[PDB]
């Protein structure tokens, strides 16, 4: 909701919307913090290509 | 690596390696026929020896 300028300071650093893992075999939900590296661009469009 | 996470963080690491050896024949031939063994040893008869 708010505006751009805390956005893209918030964007590089938090947990996403639960995102998913690698390498599980299956796609599990992510509970880890320390070594999961994604960002997912998916959220600040809001779109599904 | 020792970082700042909620990962156990790891303790010293070890390795003992083992490496052998290996055996190569070769086996060489060589036949001689006896008219060369004979003559080896006859001595000063004639120019034609």
């Amino acid at each position: 909701n708010r505006g751009l300028y805390t956005l893209v300071n918030e964007y590089s650093a938090r947990l996403a919307g639960a995102p998913a893992t690698s390498t599980t075999d299956l796609q599990y939900v992510v509970v880890n913090g320390t070594d999961v590296f994604l960002d997912q661009p998916c959220h600040m469009l809001q779109e599904a290509y | 690596i020792a970082h700042g996470d909620g990962r156990r963080p790891n303790k010293q690491r070890q390795y003992i390696v083992m490496k052998a050896c290996n055996k190569h024949h070769i086996g060489a031939e060589i036949e001689l026929a006896a008219a060369d063994i004979e003559l080896l040893f006859a001595e000063k008869e004639t120019p034609l020896d």
